[PDB]
RNA sequence: CAUGCUUGAGGUUCUAACUCUGGUCCGUAAUCCGGAUCGAGGACAGUGUAUGGUGGGCAGUUUGACUGGGGCGGUCUCCUCCUAAAGAGUAACGGAGGAGUACGAAGGUGCGCUCAGACCGGUCGGAAAUCGGUCGCAGAGUAUAAAGGCAAAAGCGCGCUUGACUGCGAGACAGACACGUCGAGCAGGUACGAAAGUAGGUCUUAGUGAUCCGGUGGUUCUGUAUGGAAGGGCCAUCGCU
RNA sequence: UCGCUGUGAAGAUGCAGUGUAUCCGCGGCUAGACGGAAAGACCCCGUGAACCUUUACUGUAGCUUUGCACUGGACUUUGA
RNA sequence: UUAAAAACACAGCACUCUGCAAACACGAAAGUGGACGUAUAGGGUGUGACGCCUGCCCGGUGCCGGAAGGUUAAUUGAUGG
RNA sequence: AACCCACUCCCGUUGAAAAGGUAGGGGAUGACUUGUGGAUCGGAGUGAAAGGCUAAUCAAGCUCGGAGAUAGCUGGUUCUC
RNA sequence: AAUGGGUCAGCGACUUAUAUUCAGUGGCAAGCUUAACCGUAUAGGGUAGGCGUAGCGAAAGCGAGUCUUAAUAGGGCGUU
């Protein structure tokens, strides 16, 4: 039968032309401790590390 | 101990700070420039509730 | 996606974004692709006599990409800036 | 027993050793205090880390009084 | 107040619903069952549905790991020193100590100043209070363990102040990942100083908890025929010994 | 298909050195072949199983409370 | 089919429930047992001929009684947004 | 004595026997023994109660299905360079 | 002196289906390829659909650019 993709890696992982978008942790609550700085650096989008690539690939259902 | 307290902008606009303070040795409120992103100035800034 | 028991990545990171139903019925076509319809006219269903696009498709925005060939008029289809350049440089309009 | 703790380690010490060229931005040292002070072209940071503010090779020079050791940058 | 019209609750009473594992007549050759009629109870009891209490009578399960065998005891995350063999890293139920905070000033800046201790002289103190002189060089101090630092003092005091700023960020250190650390420089607006300038918290290294879910403040995003709304997305932020 | 002393997956008929000893039965005895028999029952492990207990968790049969329905008339007390 | 006993039963004793369509038990229910019995009866529990006896505690947990006052379900739907 | 049972020793243990035999032993008019026919059974029955018995099987019978249940565990895995 | 095998003969353990990714080897090529189904039935038709030629953004959207941002600054991803 078709192969069935994971549910809950297709809303956390997005596919581009540069690899596969994802967004920070550590950014959901107990935010007033942290510096602005460090708050900042975990606001964007960052690619998938090359490690990881193989496993969620396997998980989507993309390999 | 410390209780996280709200420090809303005296502008329009709806941005605010976050710190904590001791409301044991220090009731009253806080009265603090800080620069506001929305408008680009420094206004007054004053506590409120994190609730 | 099994770690041995670590908490995982499909698990640990934060789910983000929502999907878009209002693209379902978009498509975009190359100015290369231009001169493939039968005669002379761009519409959306003169697209569809010729296979550029899905039967489904109601939206067409045509994207600089490639050199047109001929002269042509197109139908109720946006195009980007430069691709309209390069449509009114041979010869073609833009009406509707 | 009570005394099975320990901290885990901190990786410190001499990043770029004298001779070797640097760029703008690079660490040289990572320290607890000031075992060494930051000479010309050489910036500090608040853990007292010693950073490359130009380009060069680094020196590592005793001089003054109080006898301090002074990391700097130098035109190759 | 006097009534009228409802309607909550209680008590009494009636018969006509319902109930009778009470009598006698019939179906009938019958201690079942029906129909008829006397007697009794009576809108109660009882059953359906909705709901609170009780309920090992019964059921599906859970009840950690390390460990000089298991159990008992102890430990499980973070910081400092030794072990650790002069780069980094390095184990033991190895040897020793701390943390789960504090501060609107204990932050920024300009200006100004040096401690502990000893001795001599001096009214109640007398070894030690405040004072004057000489020596002293950090044996003091640092919000908090220990280690590494501290004269441009990073220690101490005063005036003004909010840079404990917003968007970023060349380049590095660490590192399985997720995380973590340092940071010149640019743009906006500031604070101290005559100015060069300094300021993106505190001498540094502990003071911490992912995702999911739910709440609050904004939003030129989306919003199931259309206009809206509900809901969703984005930014900020709360709830986990 | 020998003994002894060493060695050796650490208690040797089979390895090393050495000593003994023609080849083959029968009647007896059980010291060894870690002899035969039963994938140890004691002990530990498996994110195994059964059954039992209870103020472990979550349920549930049964028992019980009240609203509505089957379910009506009258009088009286009593609140809106 | 490795345990015949000091184990079980027992007559006697006590507590407690049950007014008859009884309590209780088997049955989705009809019904049946209890019992063609009726508190000198029936069920459950403990003790265990007989003799002398069976002391103190109602704080816990259970059971029984009380009903004033606090909390307290479905239901109802004032008010505000 | 018959009949019902099963306290002791020995034998037997590849047995004559998947629980016997020879010697001794207990009850033997009773809560006795026994023939024929019948009723109750699988989370169920029955039990003077040993977790005993329910066809040499019982801390939940046998049989057929779900079913090739699941097995991070043992075992095995076949010609040549 | 840890497991298994008394011996012989015969049998006895990496398969198949559907979705895919990489490599090798071919057909076409800015295009490639059909599925159900028709059919003279391995031909021929059928190009619905799938992948490619454009990306960035959560999205509206804009497009060789785009997102972040007050910023045509910087930076991320992409482009001959
Ligand atoms: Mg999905
Ligand atoms: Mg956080
Ligand atoms: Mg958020
Ligand atoms: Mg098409
Ligand atoms: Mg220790
Ligand atoms: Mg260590
Ligand atoms: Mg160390
Ligand atoms: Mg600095
Ligand atoms: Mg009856
Ligand atoms: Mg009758
Ligand atoms: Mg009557
Ligand atoms: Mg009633
Ligand atoms: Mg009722
Ligand atoms: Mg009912
Ligand atoms: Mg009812
Ligand atoms: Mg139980
Ligand atoms: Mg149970
Ligand atoms: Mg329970
Ligand atoms: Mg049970
Ligand atoms: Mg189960
Ligand atoms: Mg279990
Ligand atoms: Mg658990
Ligand atoms: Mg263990
Ligand atoms: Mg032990
Ligand atoms: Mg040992
Ligand atoms: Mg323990
Ligand atoms: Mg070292
Ligand atoms: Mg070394
Ligand atoms: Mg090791
Ligand atoms: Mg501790
Ligand atoms: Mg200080
Ligand atoms: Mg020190
Ligand atoms: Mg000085
Ligand atoms: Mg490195
Ligand atoms: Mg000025
Ligand atoms: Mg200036
Ligand atoms: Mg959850
Ligand atoms: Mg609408
Ligand atoms: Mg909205
Ligand atoms: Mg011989
Ligand atoms: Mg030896
Ligand atoms: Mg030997
Ligand atoms: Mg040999
Ligand atoms: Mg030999
Ligand atoms: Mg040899
Ligand atoms: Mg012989
Ligand atoms: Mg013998
Ligand atoms: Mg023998
Ligand atoms: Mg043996
Ligand atoms: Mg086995
Ligand atoms: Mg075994
Ligand atoms: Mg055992
Ligand atoms: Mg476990
Ligand atoms: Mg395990
Ligand atoms: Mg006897
Ligand atoms: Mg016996
Ligand atoms: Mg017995
Ligand atoms: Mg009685
Ligand atoms: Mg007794
Ligand atoms: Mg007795
Ligand atoms: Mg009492
Ligand atoms: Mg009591
Ligand atoms: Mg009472
Ligand atoms: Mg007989
Ligand atoms: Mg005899
Ligand atoms: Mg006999
Ligand atoms: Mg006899
Ligand atoms: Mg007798
Ligand atoms: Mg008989
Ligand atoms: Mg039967
Ligand atoms: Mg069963
Ligand atoms: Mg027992
Ligand atoms: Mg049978
Ligand atoms: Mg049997
Ligand atoms: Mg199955
Ligand atoms: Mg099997
Ligand atoms: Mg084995
Ligand atoms: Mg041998
Ligand atoms: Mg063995
Ligand atoms: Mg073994
Ligand atoms: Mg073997
Ligand atoms: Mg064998
Ligand atoms: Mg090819
Ligand atoms: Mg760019
Ligand atoms: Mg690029």
């Amino acid at each position: 039968p078709k192969m069935k993709t994971k549910s809950g890696a297709a809303k956390r992982f997005k596919k581009t032309a540069g690899g596969l978008k994802h967004k920070h942790a550590f950014k959901s609550h107990i935010l007033t401790k942290m510096t602005t700085k460090r708050k900042r650096q975990l606001r964007g989008t960052s690619m998938l590390n090359k490690s990881d690539v193989a496993r969620v690939e396997r998980s989507l259902r993309l390999r | 101990m410390r209780e996280l307290i709200r420090l809303v902008s005296s502008a329009g606009t709806g941005h605010f700070y976050t710190t904590d303070k001791n409301k044991r040795t220090k009731p009253e409120k806080i009265e603090i420039k800080k620069y506001d992103p929305v408008v680009r100035q420094h206004v007054i800034y004053k506590e409120a509730k994190i609730k | 996606g099994f770690e041995g028991g670590q908490q995982p990545l499909h698990r640990r990171l934060p789910k983000f974004g929502f999907v878009s139903l209002k693209a379902m019925d978009r498509a975009e076509v190359r100015t290369s692709e231009l001169a493939k319809v039968e005669g002379d006219v761009v519409s959306l269903q003169t697209l569809k006599d010729a296979n550029l696009i899905n039967q489904h498709v109601q939206r067409v925005k045509v994207m600089l990409s490639g050199e047109v060939g001929r002269a042509v008029t197109l139908k109720g289809i946006a195009a980007t800036k430069g691709a309209r350049a390069a449509i009114e440089a041979a010869g073609g309009k833009f009406e509707d | 027993t009570r005394n099975g703790r320990d901290s885990e380690s901190k990786r410190l010490g001499v990043k770029l050793f004298g001779g070797q060229a640097v760029k703008a931005g690079n660490i040289l040292v990572r320290q607890r205090g000031t075992k060494f002070h930051a000479g010309y072209g050489v910036g500090l940071g608040k853990d007292h880390t010693l950073f490359a503010k130009v380009d060069g090779v680094v020196k590592f020079e005793t001089k003054g009084a109080f006898g301090r050791k002074y990391v700097s940058i130098v035109a190759a």
